[PDB]
């Protein structure tokens, strides 16, 4: 157990626990400090760490110290006695809280025994010397008067007070001639400067659910957590682990970059949480393999001491044993100290990746930032620490007993508002980036550095992939892990020391040298002029100031900009009239409604107007509010994703740093089998190493150079939202005072409440928001970063597979019935790549959840997307997949294609290289449109019987092609090694009405493990086994082309044509279908858009064989049967569609207008027919007293006997190419007289008798439409069948 | 405009 000693500032001078320090950098120069003894080796100086600051520099000015922190400045801090002992009790307290639980308290033993070593890098081994800085400190035990009189104690850590910046807490390290003992293995005497009531702030925009209910409205920190995250720095310098290595450098080359200090791995390390993972693979080695070495150096120096020049009481023994504790070194028989690796490994990975900020702040149930880069608020100021209503030693802010446990409310802003006190801005300083306005005194904006985007330089990455590697037959690999068992830290019962502390007395210190750092502010403002209008600019347009009086919302940048009283707005045009809209009294209340209500729906828009895009999550109005990117303001935002993706967000494309792998240099063991297999193995292993660490350095640049970017922009949005909040608010409140005071008692409205009504539409807005951004952040990784490293893994792998094999070859003889049992190991292994998992770099929930959203969204694995949009196909699939579409194919704008029998009607796709991997065994599916036409009566053989490709895949004689023969559509895959197979779908070619023949259907072939599949609409139809055949090459140009012997007549239309790089399931295809099969318009009998102005002929699903024609003697429709293919053929038959009266669809109206000749559901029409040189139209009877009755066919007239308005409906919701003709009063009413169908009659009567059909109004059809599932027979059920190139009878 | 022709024709096919 630790204790920790009790005190009052006041309390005398003991030479013991109360001491006069002499502190490092007071450099026997001067002065002298009242230290206190808080437990065994730590000290607390409550003074302000004046140790390189100049006395004016604690006051605020012009300036600051660092560019990252909002700074305050308080010079009269800790000028009394009085306030002296408040620092001191917080301290204790602090102390005290920390100690409450075990893992809190083992960081504090940890440091209480880690006893730097008893000299540095400049002493001999073979002694011990500890009249140097980083070791010894003297304390004046003379009397007040007297000639000075000094010893030395041994420490550990020395806490002072704050320098000049209250809330910048640092821990410091001694450097002695340029070099630091706390950075090579000894350790050293360790000081911080610390602050407990001026605590940082931050929030949780970027992350979801988050909070019940009051997120996200900032949270202070509890400054045990703060202190605890400065020990653990502590820590590190007392093992002396505290090593540089290749830093973390932002770039700063644009205006837009935010400049910062670098940022050593330890400073990621110590934070924990997802920051580890910017630090790579290849840095994590070398620095663990760095604090190994020093570890080399102290063991040996401690099988070499012998004597301690500088105190004849020090026992050589004792300290030997120690140290041998403290490095945690073994001793064999004979005395001699070595490095255990796994004691080792154990206590780096606990001292580094154990104690972390992120590990204690979830063990202690404290709140804290999600990251080292993420946004701060300004500091605020802890009211009371010594108070135990406010914060305790069990609970610090977050008191169970107030009800402050739940979702760490005692340290939400706005609920625990008794605990803090905002600082005035006039002692606040921050680093700013004035920007102001150029194009190719102005308009200038102030924006803090730190709201700039970070960005790594690509100097911050490693490159030793690129190194050359040794494999011998006990080459072994190496992968630290970022990751430490929190509750086994907690019961590890030899992690904390049994021996004893020795004597912390020993000889004073003469030998003063050191190192004193020397601080300097600069200007806090740097002027810059640009000709760009990104997110800040966007930002600042929807501000306004205090003074004014009836602000409106504009659409206009420029307007917002120029007056005062315009702000800007990302939502509609409409949203924005709304908002500006000047009422009366009477109706204010409901105006006030709608614009809060109006306001969350325009914040919540999560959907993407055009519905057949292929995209998952949108939230469209990020373009207009931030501009960032590549003009997102500019154009529909919607549109520019569909076409380019994340990338159009991202203010700075990186480079990447992709190394390429060095060679492995393969060791020979003449006459050794046993060896020479090791040697294949380890260098099998090893090849997975290089995988990994590869994917390892994508990750860190991934996370520091792109996910920070869209970090960014997450917090840009909760601005721009709580902007577009805050102005409406301002809105209605200046509407509200202009009523005369009368008016205004009658007028119910509360601002709490229509507050927490907008605040909540925001934090859902931001939900959204999130897991849209977050989809775009992995999209980059997967499709942009990720790929171009499998291109070089995958060269890496092909030189090995070549270096492996020729080794093989050579060593033959000793491989003397095992060679082709290895060239099967090796070319097995190296087939397939290694696949990529986020979660070994992190664990960082957050992250791996990304991660697994993205995985398991299907729309995330298409690899092709073919689209039309610009005269033109192109790959919207985000790999970029070179498209040209040669001049003999037509294109049109319903996204079709016609390949033909002509030379130049071709298409050539060049897929990308780098994720068509996959390839033994197969998981990839592709989907299309087709229509294909009906053969041709006279040449019918050659339909039944000549094969022709129309899309083709291969590579050196294997791929994948799909072919037609006749009535058949068909699946091969080919092997390497030209083994085939095959599955195909057959539609008939006797049936009276087929479904397919020269009608749009959908194809979807997936491909498995062992199963080739082809649905067609949504259903399996057929499948073939595909285990039996080898590697499929299927990276080749796919060629879209007619290719066989074919009529000059024959051609092919498709669309929608797209490649999945996985097995779509049933419900997968069966969605795309649905999807696929969606208009606003309807359908032709062959899958084309309904057209008015068109001559259609008249198809009825419930009667299919049947026909309208006017009636001879009369003005009816009769209903005839449907002409059979009449002639000699056994392969062929069908029913005629080109007879029946030629009917034509006209617009009622026109008006408003619109624009195009498309027929919509619910449109308004005509429906007319040609006869005897006219045009003639069916109506109904208005009055008919049956429940059906023959229409009435007739020349084009107004007649009040008459309705004939038709209305035309699809009252399925299964994809169809049915609809509904309903006869209605007129275009205003609501009341449905009958659908046109076909119903059977009673024909009179003297005669014979009998019934007959004719074309019909019935009531009985309305009463089945809105039963589900739509009965698809019903005889109200029409088709449009026009004359078509691909249909001759 | 010889359409009451047809009118009645179709008022008589209906009866
Ligand atoms: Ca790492
Ligand atoms: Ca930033
Ligand atoms: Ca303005
Ligand atoms: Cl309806
Ligand atoms: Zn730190």
């Amino acid at each position: 157990p630790v204790t920790i000693n009790n005190f009052n500032y006041n309390d005398p001078i003991d030479n013991n626990n109360i001491i006069m320090m002499e502190p490092p950098f007071a450099r026997g120069t001067g002065r002298y400090y009242k230290a206190f003894k808080i437990t065994d080796r730590i000290w607390i100086i409550p003074e302000r760490y004046t140790f390189g600051y100049k006395p004016e520099d604690f006051n605020k000015s012009s300036g600051i110290f660092n560019r990252d922190v909002c700074e305050y400045y308080d010079p009269d801090y800790l000028n009394t006695n009085d306030k002296k002992n408040i620092f001191l009790q917080t301290m204790i307290k602090l102390f005290n809280r920390i100690k409450s639980k075990p893992l809190g308290e083992k960081l504090l033993e940890m440091i209480i025994n880690g006893i730097p070593y008893l000299g540095d890098r400049r002493v001999p081994l073979e002694e011990f010397n500890t009249n140097i800085a980083s070791v010894t400190v003297n304390k004046l035990i003379s009397n007040p008067g007297e000639v000075e009189r000094k010893k030395g104690i041994f420490a550990n850590l020395i806490i002072f007070g704050p320098g000049p910046v209250l809330n910048e807490n640092e821990t410091i390290d001694i450097g002695i001639q340029n070099h630091f003992a706390s950075r090579e293995g000894f350790g050293g005497i360790m000081q911080m400067k610390f602050c407990p009531e001026y605590v940082s702030v931050f929030n949780n925009v970027q992350e979801n659910k988050g909070a019940s209910i009051f997120n996200r409205r900032g949270y202070f920190s509890d400054p045990a957590l703060i202190l605890m995250h400065e020990l653990i720095h502590v820590l590190h310098g007392l093992y002396g682990i505290k090593v540089d290595d290749l830093p973390i450098v932002p770039n700063e080359k644009k205006f837009f970059m935010q400049s910062t200090d670098a940022i050593q791995a330890e400073e990621l390390y110590t934070f924990g949480g997802q920051d580890p993972s910017i630090i790579t693979p290849s840095t994590d080695k070398s620095i663990y393999d760095k604090v190994l070495q020093n570890f080399r150096g102290i063991v040996d120096r401690l099988n070499k001491v012998l004597v301690c020049i500088s105190d004849p009481n020090i026992n050589i023994n004792i300290y030997k044993n120690k140290f041998k504790d403290k490095y945690k070194f073994v001793e064999d028989s004979e005395g001699k100290y070595s490095i255990d690796v796994e004691s080792f490994d154990k206590l780096y990975k606990s001292l580094m990746f154990g104690f972390t900020e992120t590990n204690i702040a979830e063990n202690y149930k404290i709140k804290t930032r999600a990251s080292y880069f993420s946004d701060s608020l300004p500091p605020v100021k802890i009211k009371n620490l010594l108070d135990n209503e406010i914060y305790t030693i069990e609970e610090g802010f977050n008191i169970s007993d107030k009800d402050m446990e739940k979702e760490y409310r005692g340290q939400n802003k706005a609920i625990n508002k008794q605990a803090y006190e905002e600082i005035s801005k006039e002692h606040l300083a921050v680093y700013k980036i004035q920007m102001c306005k150029s194009v190719k005194p102005g308009i200038c904006i102030d924006v803090d550095n730190e709201d700039l985007f970070f960005i790594a330089d690509k100097n911050s990455f490693s490159d030793d992939l690129s190194k050359n590697e040794r494999i011998e037959y006990n080459t072994q690999s190496n992968y630290i892990e970022n990751d430490f068992p929190i509750n086994e830290l907690i019961l590890d019962t030899d992690l904390i020391s049994k021996i004893e502390l020795p004597s912390e007395n020993t000889e004073s210190l003469t030998d003063f040298n050191v190192d004193v750092p020397v601080y300097e502010k600069q200007p806090a403002i740097k002027k810059i002029f640009t000709d760009e209008n990104t997110i800040f600019q966007y930002l600042y347009s929807q501000t306004f100031p205090l003074d004014i009086r009836d602000i409106s919302l504009t659409s206009s940048f420029d307007d917002a900009l120029l007056f005062s009283n315009k702000v800007y707005s990302f939502f509609s045009m409409d949203y924005i009239k709304t908002a500006n809209k000047v009422v009366e009294a009477g109706l204010f209340a409901g105006w006030v409604k709608q614009i809060v209500n109006d306001f969350v729906i325009e914040a919540n828009k999560s959907n993407t107007m055009d519905k057949i895009a292929d995209i998952s999550l949108i939230v469209p109005y990020i373009g207009l509010a931030l501009n960032v990117g590549n003009e997102t303001a500019k154009g529909n935002f919607e549109n520019a994703f569909e076409i380019a993706g994340a990338s159009i967000l991202l203010e700075f494309i990186p480079e990447l740093l992709i190394p390429v792998v060095g060679a492995f240099l393969l060791e020979s063991y003449i006459d050794n089998k046993n060896k020479i297999i090791k040697t294949i193995d380890n260098a099998l292993t090893k090849r997975n190493e290089k995988w990994s660490d590869m994917y390892g350095l994508i990750v860190a640049q991934w996370l520091s150079t792109v996910n920070t970017q869209f970090y960014t922009i997450k917090e840009g949005m909760y601005k721009a939202l709580n902007y577009q909040a805050q102005a409406l608010e301002e809105i209605i409140k200046y509407r509200y005072n202009i009523y005369s005071e009368k008016e205004k008692s009658n007028i119910n409205i509360d601002f709490n409440d229509i507050n927490s009504k907008l605040n909540e539409g925001i934090n859902q807005a931001i939900d959204n928001i999130n897991n849209f951004i977050n989809g775009c952040s992995v999209s980059y990784l997967m499709k942009k970063m990720i790929p171009l490293a499998v291109e070089k893994l995958l060269d890496f792998d092909n030189t090995l597979k070549k270096n492996l094999l020729n080794y093989i070859d050579e060593n033959k003889l000793y491989l003397i019935g095992s060679a082709e049992y290895e060239k099967s190991k090796v070319n097995k292994y190296l087939k397939t790549i290694m696949p990529f998992d986020l979660s070994i770099y992190t664990n960082d929930t957050i992250l791996i959840e990304m991660f697994n959203k993205y995985n398991s969204e299907i729309l995330n694995n298409i690899i092709l997307n073919l689209r039309y949009k610009d005269n033109n196909l192109i790959d919207l699939s985000g790999y970029g997949a070179k498209v040209e579409v040669y001049d003999g194919v037509e294109l049109n704008d319903k996204n079709q294609f016609k390949l033909t029998s002509s030379a130049n009607s071709k298409i050539r796709v060049t897929q990308n290289q780098n994720i068509i991997f996959n390839s033994v065994f197969l998981d990839f599916s592709v989907s299309f449109w087709i229509r294909i036409p009906k053969y041709k009566n006279d040449g019918i053989q050659n339909y039944i019987h000549n094969e022709y490709t129309i899309i083709n895949c291969m590579k050196n004689n294997s791929g994948w092609k799909i072919s037609i023969r006749g009535n058949r559509i068909i699946w091969t895959l080919i092997d390497i090694n030209g083994k085939t197979k095959s599955v195909f779908f057959e539609y008939n070619i006797r049936e009276d009405i087929s479904e397919y023949i020269n009608r749009w259907f959908f194809v979807t072939i997936t491909n498995n493990l062992n199963n080739a599949k082809i649905y067609i609409n949504g259903k399996l139809e057929s499948n073939t086994d595909i285990k039996d055949i080898r590697e499929v090459i299927a990276n080749g140009e796919i060629i879209f082309k007619l290719d066989g012997d074919i009529d000059r007549t024959q051609f092919i239309w498709m669309k929608y044509f797209s490649i999945f790089n996985t097995e779509l399931s049933q419900s997968n295809i069966e969605e795309r279908y649905k999807i696929q099969s969606y208009s606003e318009y309807l359908k032709d009998f062959w899958g084309n858009p309904l057209m008015y102005n068109k001559e259609y002929y008249m198809f009825n699903a419930g009667n299919k064989n049947s026909y309208i024609k006017l009636k001879k003697d009369s003005p009816v429709g009769e209903i005839l049967t449907r002409s059979k293919y009449n002639q000699n053929s056994k392969y062929i038959n069908y029913r005629d569609l080109y007879i029946g009266e030629k009917f034509i669809i006209r617009r009622k109206s026109n008006s408003q207008s619109i624009n195009d000749d498309i027929v919509r559901k619910e449109d308004y029409i005509y429906l007319d027919f040609f006869n005897l040189n006219q045009e003639w139209r069916v109506y109904t009877y208005k009055y008919f007293k049956k429940e059906e009755e023959k229409l009435f066919l007739a020349p084009i007239s107004d007649s009040d006997e008459f309705y004939n308005t038709i209305q035309i409906k699809e009252y399925d919701e299964q994809p169809t190419y049915s609809c509904q003709l309903l006869f209605k009063k007129d275009e205003e009413s609501t009341d449905e007289i009958g659908l046109i169908g076909i119903h059977r009659f009673y024909e009179s009567g003297i005669v014979f008798e009998e019934y007959k059909d004719y074309f019909c109004i019935s009531k009985w059809y309305l009463k089945e439409v809105k039963r589900k599932p739509y009965n698809l027979k019903l005889g109200c059920n029409w088709q449009f069948i026009p004359k078509d190139e691909g249909w001759t009878e | 405009d010889m359409f009451a022709k047809l009118k009645e024709k179709f008022f008589n096919e209906i009866n």
